């Protein structure tokens, strides 16, 4: 109950202050695509793939609790390796360059 | 593309073919099918124009909304059986979502309008994996969850696709479309028989493999599309539409060429099971798929068409195309009927 | 058996409170004061505990 | 499988987290852990076509503890009484 | 009694950030030789004030979608205000079991106020330079979280109270002091300060203006109170809970305070510059230390317990 | 009452669905998912699906629907239409409302309903688990097994994020 | 071995950011192997006691096996006290 | 002089001292004068709720000793 | 320095997880008397 | 079966019919495609949870991890299209009528 009360009144009182700066006494009477660069899209795209990576090694922490540490060790080196290749190939393909 | 990224791309979509046949998880099957498919897209996608585009997207479109009702008959049957076993499902409704999961990826009839389509839209190499390989991983899962099947509705996809595919090559005259609805009618038979004996399909799927193969690698010899582009053959390589015509005979199921024989053992197979009606209906309406084979053997091989007078600045040229496999293909094509017992090694 | 456990913990409860009471109540109090009830915070007072234990019983 | 690599290798690829009763970190149990295990040796080795007929009752213990479909419309059954007997004042619940 | 507590939290961050505004004008000010705000109110204390007061009378200055427009704020702000509610200083508000992947979570979410204002602006360039700005927020937001995963390997959960224990002997700085240092920058440009701060930059080649301020130095604050506890580590007396707190904010002001200091001391970057920085120099050795992390405590025998 | 706060949480995640499914602007449409994955994270946490429930957050929300939002701002749309405009889609969103309400309705008067199937209605607290008293989690000592029992699923796995990251390039080059 | 040296020298003077990296990674991969330490880490994880340690029904054939906690069979931690 | 920098740095200090305070003594009065219990697997919230019902007035910070054996 | 106070947290949560042990029987006794008892009280109202 | 799975399966649903009946940007329809994901999602992790099969907890995280890759996949045939046309409009993937 107590983390969905900080929830709500963290939002409730963004939603008041907004509320109130934009309601104040004033005293007066009186979908194309946009300039789309491919470039921007990748850099998205990237981030996706690399972010699920990381998803899988967020577990890393309680993994090395096992007793089969050879077999964790090993897999958690292999894809920590894979992303270093993946960033190695979008590298050497020109995808990380912002000219042309 | 670069020849090593090619050669990785197309060993993914044989790993993930090999992810889902030896996979006893359903969660590995699934995954399998998401590598292949991701691993596909490239080259349909590789010779970069709009109508690569259109099928690629199109080919997305429905392969991922396949997968999206596999993965929900696995996980309604992980809450009626809190297995994950490959095998028969304990959920008919379960059952139905990846029978219709499974016919969506195989292209059968309702679920056929991709089919002609993105094989229009793909080169010549990536068509004859698009309607052979892919082929392998979603029957193979048919092969082991039969038993919990629906027969009528398997039946009835069945049927329809042999009277789509046959009705719908007749009126083509672009060649990739000629394969796609053929290869409709075929997957038909493939699944007809399957409640029935499982083995056959696989007799079916290897058999059609092989002269769906040939046919492809014929084509891309000659860089022949169409049918009147084809008909220029006989005036450059006059083996090649002897080869053409008897490939195209034996998928028309004319004895004694090796494309009887599928359609042989599965009408014995079926009428072992009192099913007389639907084998002869079957074998009747194959009888489309002939003709408009016999079109393609007639603009050919057995008839001249008209040529061009720059045809002859080809005629001092050889084929430099691989062909690879092309003539153990083509004779596997024809003359293997009688070797028909051997179909017992898939037993 | 569930029945001889809690006789059991009952008379060991007994014994501590015949003999060393006290400074098993500064121990507890110790432990208790701790969100997570740490031991390595009570060390002394684990200590006075563990040595009337063993001098008594 | 479709070809049994597994098998013939003796590699485990993925069995190990198709079935619940199968080995867990720290032998924490699934709830059915005895139902799925009574209903798998049952069913171990006779196939599907015998086991669909003589282990229905292992099978069927083991979807009740899946999914508790009789055990919930029991409890509404008698929550559905209880409400109707305090509606008329018949019936006044213990502390 | 929550309900206070929530309160002793919200105003006295918002308090907070209205007076860093003056601290980092005065800071400013004598790194570059003069004064800074010294006459509104004694030594410039109310010149927070005067502004907040100014801003919120001023005329409200069409927007492409209405609800977008005010989403974007709220979000912004309500989000800032959720980052403090695990913070342990020792105790926190809601003690969380995962506190640091909730951090990460939340903290993901804050670039749709980056999105939406861009699609509410009803202009094309303001569009453009919203999705730029989202390039650069995600784009280092890759770091962050494999640093963070590389420290927790040696503190072993994901809970932030931990990271109080892991450092009983010892700051975490001083096992990870390069993990540290590319922490500290990602938080820069994460947080769009200088010198990674190119949407002021390229920009320039009332009240709503001032919640999305009040919002980004909520951010700042609070990253620098996560460096402290992360690497910089305070001892937590049971009997004495404001020793901690009076340490661990002089921590988090000195860091802070450094981040005044780095805006008056170098020129900017420029946005490809600054996408190299991440992608061809920070995410290389993120990933080498991040394998390094990893093996270390088992080759050593220093994993950490699970609890 | 709290009790049934799980079924709350599945209303609201429906009525988000119907918010996208009947697809207005795709600006709006992202709006939908956004608050239907908030949702229906909220629902995995009652469950004891902690960091399953973070994950959404993570990585649904603050991964794939950003670059979603990303790419729609960019190669779809700039400027939302008004939300229910469109006729379809309002009528389309008020069909999928009534059936929503129509069906909570029956569910809460009868405590159960056949919407097709049959459905227990007298909430999701009753089939709980009753005892548990361990010093760990068993969502995160499952998770934390994909890398002892795993290998096979963190090898085809890991493959297939590079060959994503490889087939995507060779996808956009053109 | 001399190329192999003036390799390596153009790289640090050239790129000591990459050289870091791939120096930093290949110590990650080998040096588990070489360390007389890593043993313990298997010993350490194993020791800990997560579930009940359910008792033996004593057939009078287990004279490994210990009676009472504090009896001297059945594994002991002096190795991980001195640790 | 720079010296002049400190009294918005003091405010500054004092409205970040305020959170952390206020938590703690917060904790402490809601608490019997303890440290909030910790639970965050379900062997501590276990051993919370049977101090509770032990506690004879439904709360789990009110301990009961020998006193009560 | 990291490897020595991280043994010694090992040590700390063994000591930990051992408390546990011990209790742990007297605990499950009466977890055991206390879902009988509510199970058999649900049976009292049941029948009536 | 239980109250929530009436939803969950009716999110899916929904979803599924979304799909299917499509308008005319063709990013809405992959909305539709990653709400079938979510509702999955959430429908999984149910069951998995409520029934305690601690392994099978990873499934989940798989399931999310391959749609997403599968979502950005989509993406860049979407911008393909839109680059060839100038918008993701459905009605102009027609080419391949003939
Ligand atoms: C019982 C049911 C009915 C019968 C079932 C029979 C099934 C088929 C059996 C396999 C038949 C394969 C073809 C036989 C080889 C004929 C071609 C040949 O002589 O190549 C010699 C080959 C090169 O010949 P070539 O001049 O390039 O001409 C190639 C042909 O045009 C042909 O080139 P290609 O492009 O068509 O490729 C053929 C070959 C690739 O080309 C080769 O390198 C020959 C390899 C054939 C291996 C046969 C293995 C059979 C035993 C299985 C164990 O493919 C393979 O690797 C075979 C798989 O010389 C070798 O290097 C020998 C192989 C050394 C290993
Ligand atoms: C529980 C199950 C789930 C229930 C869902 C609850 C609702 C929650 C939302 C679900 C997603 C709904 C998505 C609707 C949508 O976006 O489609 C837009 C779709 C096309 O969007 P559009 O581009 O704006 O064009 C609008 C018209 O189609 C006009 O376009 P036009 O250019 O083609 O104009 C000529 C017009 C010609 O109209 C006609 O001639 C039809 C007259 C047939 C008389 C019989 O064309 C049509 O009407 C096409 C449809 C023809 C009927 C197809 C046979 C069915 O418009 C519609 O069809 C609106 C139908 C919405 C009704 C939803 C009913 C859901 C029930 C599903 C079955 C479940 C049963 C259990
Ligand atoms: C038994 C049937 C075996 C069939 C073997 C057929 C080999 C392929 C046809 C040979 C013709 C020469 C050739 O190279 O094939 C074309 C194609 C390569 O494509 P291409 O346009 O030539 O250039 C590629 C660079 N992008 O080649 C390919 O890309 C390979 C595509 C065919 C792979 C699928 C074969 C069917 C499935 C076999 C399993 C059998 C059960
Ligand atoms: C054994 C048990 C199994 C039994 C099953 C039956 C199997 C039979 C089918 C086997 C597979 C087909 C192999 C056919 C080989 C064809 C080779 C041939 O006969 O010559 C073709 C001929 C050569 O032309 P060219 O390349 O230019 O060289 C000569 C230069 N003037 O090219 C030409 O001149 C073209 C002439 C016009 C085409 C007329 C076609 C009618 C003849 C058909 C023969 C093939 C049979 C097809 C039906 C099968
Ligand atoms: C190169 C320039 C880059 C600029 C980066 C910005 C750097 C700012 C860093 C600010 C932090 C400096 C430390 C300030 C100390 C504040 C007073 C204090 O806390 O003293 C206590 C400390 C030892 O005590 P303690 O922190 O509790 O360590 C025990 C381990 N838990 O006493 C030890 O000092
Ligand atoms: C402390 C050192 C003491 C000295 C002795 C140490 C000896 C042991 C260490 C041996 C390691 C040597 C490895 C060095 C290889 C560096 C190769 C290289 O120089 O690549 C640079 C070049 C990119 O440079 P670019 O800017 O694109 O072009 C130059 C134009 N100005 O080419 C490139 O494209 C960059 C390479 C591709 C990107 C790979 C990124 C690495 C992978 C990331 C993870 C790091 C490794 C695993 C973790
Ligand atoms: C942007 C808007 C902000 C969205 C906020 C997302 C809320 C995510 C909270 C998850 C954090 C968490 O895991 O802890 C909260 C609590 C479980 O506490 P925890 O310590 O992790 O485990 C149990 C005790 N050991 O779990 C709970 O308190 C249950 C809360 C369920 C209701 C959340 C519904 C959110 C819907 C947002 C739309
Ligand atoms: C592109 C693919 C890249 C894949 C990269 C994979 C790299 C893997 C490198 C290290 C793998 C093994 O790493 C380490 O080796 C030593 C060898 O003594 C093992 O052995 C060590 O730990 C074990 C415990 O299991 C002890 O029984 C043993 O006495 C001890 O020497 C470690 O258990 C293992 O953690
Ligand atoms: C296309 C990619 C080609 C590369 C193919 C690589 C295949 C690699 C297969 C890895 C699995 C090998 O085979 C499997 O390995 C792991 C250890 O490593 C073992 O697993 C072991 O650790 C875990 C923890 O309990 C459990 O699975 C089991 O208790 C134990 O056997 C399996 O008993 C063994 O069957
Ligand atoms: C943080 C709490 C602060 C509490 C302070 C409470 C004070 C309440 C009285 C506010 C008086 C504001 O005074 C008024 O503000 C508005 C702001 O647009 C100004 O502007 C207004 O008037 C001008 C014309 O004069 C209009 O063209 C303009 O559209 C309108 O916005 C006025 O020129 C100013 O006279
Ligand atoms: C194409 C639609 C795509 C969206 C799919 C939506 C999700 C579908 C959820 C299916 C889950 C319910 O599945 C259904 O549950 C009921 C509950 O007992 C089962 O049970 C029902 O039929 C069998 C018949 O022997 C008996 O149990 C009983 O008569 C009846 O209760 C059904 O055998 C099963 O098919
Ligand atoms: N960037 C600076 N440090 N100076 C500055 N002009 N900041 C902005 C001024 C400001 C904005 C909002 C509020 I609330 C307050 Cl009180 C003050």
């Amino acid at each position: 109950m107590n983390l969905m009360l900080a929830l709500l009144t963290n939002f409730t009182l963004a939603t008041l202050l907004v509320i109130i700066a934009f309601w104040l006494p004033q005293l007066n009477v009186y979908s194309a695509r946009l300039p789309f660069s491919m470039k921007f899209f990748l850099v998205a795209i990237t981030f996706l793939l690399f972010d699920l990576e990381i998803a899988l090694l967020l577990p890393l922490p309680w993994a090395s609790q096992t007793a089969n540490l050879n077999t964790m060790l090993t897999m958690a080196l292999f894809l920590i390796i894979l992303l270093a290749v993946s960033l190695a190939y979008e590298w050497t393909q020109k995808g990380l360059e912002w000219t042309e | 593309m670069n020849p090593i990224i090619f050669i990785i791309i197309l060993l993914t979509i044989m790993l993930g073919t090999i992810i889902v046949m030896i996979s006893s998880h359903w969660l590995l099957v699934w995954i399998g099918f998401e590598m292949n498919m991701l691993a596909i897209i490239p080259i349909m996608m590789k010779n970069h124009n709009p109508r690569a585009t259109e099928a690629s997207t199109k080919y997305f479109l429905t392969q991922s909304t396949a997968s999206m009702l596999l993965m929900m008959a696995v996980i309604i049957n992980l809450m009626f059986s809190g297995q994950w076993t490959v095998m028969k499902l304990f959920n008919p409704m379960a059952s139905m979502l990846m029978t219709m999961a499974l016919a969506m990826k195989l292209g059968m009839a309702p679920f056929h309008f991709w089919v002609p389509e993105v094989t229009q839209g793909i080169p010549l190499s990536s068509g004859l994996i698009l309607l052979t390989w892919q082929k392998l991983a979603p029957m193979s899962v048919l092969y082991q969850i039969f038993p919990s099947i629906n027969l009528n509705l398997i039946l009835t996809l069945s049927v329809l696709s042999i009277l789509i595919g046959g009705w719908g090559g007749l009126n083509q005259t672009q060649l990739r479309k000629i394969m796609a609805y053929s290869s409709i009618a075929h997957m038909g038979w493939m699944t007809a028989v399957l409640p029935y004996n499982p083995t056959m399909t696989l007799l079916n799927l290897i058999i059609y493999i092989i002269m769906t193969s040939t046919m492809f690698t014929m084509f891309m010899a000659n860089s022949t599309t169409t049918t009147l582009s084809l008909s220029h053959t006989w005036n450059k390589t006059p083996i090649m539409t002897v080869l053409i015509l008897a490939t195209l005979l034996s998928m028309g199921g004319l004895p004694p060429l090796s494309g009887f024989m599928p359609k042989w053992m599965i009408i014995q197979e079926m009428t072992k099971n009192n099913s007389i009606i639907l084998p002869t209906f079957m074998a009747i309406t194959a009888l489309l798929n002939l003709y408009f084979y016999m079109r393609l053997t007639y603009s050919t091989t057995l008839t001249m068409f008209p040529s061009t007078n720059n045809m002859k600045m080809k005629w001092q040229f050889p084929l430099m195309k691989k062909m690879t496999f092309l003539p153990t293909m083509v004779v596997l094509s024809t003359m293997m009927l009688p070797l028909t017992p051997m179909l017992s090694v898939l037993e | 058996e569930g029945k001889l456990v809690n006789q059991c913990a009952l008379e060991f409860f007994r014994q501590i409170k015949r003999h060393c009471a006290e400074p098993f109540t500064e121990y507890w109090t110790c432990i208790d004061y701790s969100g997570l009830q740490l031991f390595r915070r009570c060390r002394k007072q684990q200590a006075q505990f563990d040595e009337c234990v063993l001098d008594k019983l | 499988p479709f070809f049994d690599v597994q098998k013939r290798l003796g590699v485990d690829l993925d069995r190990w987290m198709t079935i619940q009763s199968a080995e867990q970190p720290h032998k924490i149990p699934s709830r059915c852990h005895a139902f799925e295990k009574e209903w798998i040796e049952c069913a171990h080795g006779i196939g599907s076509i015998r086991a669909e007929k003589e282990c229905k009752i292992e099978f069927e213990d083991f979807r009740e503890c899946l999914l508790r479909q009789k055990t919930m419309k029991r409890l509404h059954a008698i929550r559905r009484q209880r409400e109707k007997l305090i509606k008329e004042g018949k019936y006044t619940p213990p502390p | 009694m929550f309900m206070i507590n929530i309160l002793m939290l919200i105003i006295p961050i918002l308090l907070a950030v209205a007076f860093l505004t003056l601290v980092e004008r005065k800071v400013l000010g004598y790194m570059q030789l003069r004064k800074g705000p010294n006459v509104v109110g004694p030594y410039g204390l109310l010149q927070p004030i005067a502004d907040a007061i100014k801003l919120f009378i001023k005329e409200p200055l069409a927007t492409s979608s209405a609800s977008m427009f005010i989403l974007a704020p709220i979000m912004a702000l309500g989000l800032a205000l959720t980052m403090w509610i695990p913070l342990p200083m020792p105790y926190p508000l809601i003690n969380m079991n995962l506190g640091v992947l909730f951090m990460l979570a939340m903290s993901s979410l804050a670039v749709y106020s980056i999105l939406w204002s861009g699609w509410a602006s009803n202009s094309k360039y303001a569009l453009i330079g919203a999705l730029r700005a989202v390039a650069q927020t995600i784009s280092y937001e890759v770091t962050l979280a494999i640093i963070l995963l590389s420290v927790l390997l040696m503190s072993g959960s994901f809970t932030l109270s931990t990271l109080i224990t892991t450092q009983e002997q010892m700051w975490l700085i001083l096992p990870a002091w390069p993990l540290a240092m590319m922490w500290f920058i990602s938080t820069l440009a994460e947080t769009n300060r200088a010198p990674f701060d190119l949407t002021e930059g390229e920009s320039e080649l009332a009240g709503p203006f001032a919640l999305f301020f009040m919002a980004e130095y909520a951010n700042i604050i609070m990253m620098n109170i996560f460096t402290a506890i992360l690497f910089l580590g305070t001892s937590h007396n049971p009997h004495m809970p404001e020793l901690y707190t009076i340490n661990f904010t002089i921590k988090s002001l000195l860091l802070t305070m450094s981040f005044l200091w780095i805006r008056a001391s170098y020129p900017r970057f420029r946005y490809d510059q600054l996408m190299h920085l991440l992608w061809k120099n920070f995410l290389p050795l993120t990933l080498a230390l991040c394998m390094w992390h990893v093996s270390l405590p088992i080759l050593t025998s220093g994993i950490p317990p699970q609890t | 009452m709290m009790l049934y706060i799980v079924f709350i949480l599945s209303v609201i995640f429906v009525m988000g669905f119907v918010g996208f499914s009947s697809k207005p602007s795709p600006i709006y449409g992202g709006l939908g998912l956004i608050v239907s994955g908030g949702v229906g994270c909220g629902i995995v946490l009652n469950f004891g699906g902690s960091f399953l429930g973070l994950m959404v957050f993570l990585i649904y929300l603050g991964g794939m629907m950003v670059v979603f939002g990303y790419t729609t701002a960019m190669a779809t749309e700039q400027y939302p239409e008004i939300w229910l405009s469109n006729k379809a889609v309002l009528g389309a969103f008020v069909t999928g409302l009534l059936m929503e309400f129509f069906m909570v309705y029956y569910v809460l008067k009868d405590k159960e309903v056949e919407v097709v199937f049959e459905f227990n209605g007298l909430g999701d607290w009753v089939i709980y688990d009753t005892g548990d008293s361990g010093f760990f989690s068993e969502e995160a000592m499952g998770i934390a097994a994909l890398y002892s029992y795993g290998t096979w699923l963190v090898i085809v796995t890991g493959w297939s994020l590079l060959i994503g990251v490889v087939v995507i390039m060779e996808i956009t080059r053109g | 071995a001399e190329r192999v040296a003036a390799f390596l020298k153009n790289v640090w003077a050239k790129e000591p950011v990459l050289v870091a990296s791939f120096a930093i990674a290949g110590l990650a991969v080998i040096l588990p192997t070489l360390s007389p330490y890593t043993k313990y880490s298997l010993m350490i994880n194993r020791a800990t006691p997560y579930n009940y340690p359910v008792p033996l029904r004593d057939d009078g054939n287990m004279p490994d096996v210990p009676s009472h906690p504090q009896d001297p069979q059945g594994p002991s931690l002096e190795w991980l006290k001195r640790l | 002089m720079w010296f002049e920098v400190l009294p918005g740095i003091a405010v500054m200090g004092v409205c970040l001292f305020i959170p952390g305070m206020a938590t703690a003594r917060i904790h402490r009065f809601s608490n019997g004068g303890k440290e909030k219990r910790v639970a965050h697997y379900p062997y501590q919230w276990y051993l919370m709720e049977r101090d509770r019902r032990v506690s004879g007035v439904n709360r789990s910070y009110v301990s009961k000793g020998l006193e009560n054996i | 320095s990291m490897m020595k106070w991280n043994r010694e947290r090992r040590r700390l949560q063994i000591e930990d997880f051992e408390a546990r042990i011990a209790l742990m029987p007297l605990l499950q006794a009466e977890k055991d008397r206390r879902v009988l008892q509510m199970l058999r009280e649900n049976l009292e109202e049941e029948a009536t | 079966m239980s109250m929530v799975y009436m939803n969950i399966m009716m999110a899916f649903t929904v979803s599924l019919v979304g799909l299917l009946m499509y308008r005319s940007h063709l990013m809405s329809s992959l909305l539709c495609l990653e709400g079938m994901m979510l509702s999955l999602f959430v429908m999984a992790a149910l069951t998995i949870l409520n029934s305690h099969f601690t392994l099978a907890s990873m499934m989940p995280i798989i399931l999310l991890v391959f749609a997403a890759c599968e979502a950005a996949l989509g993406l860049s045939l979407l911008v393909m299209v839109s680059n060839t046309y100038g918008t993701d409009y459905v009605q102009n993937l027609n080419l391949l009528q003939c």
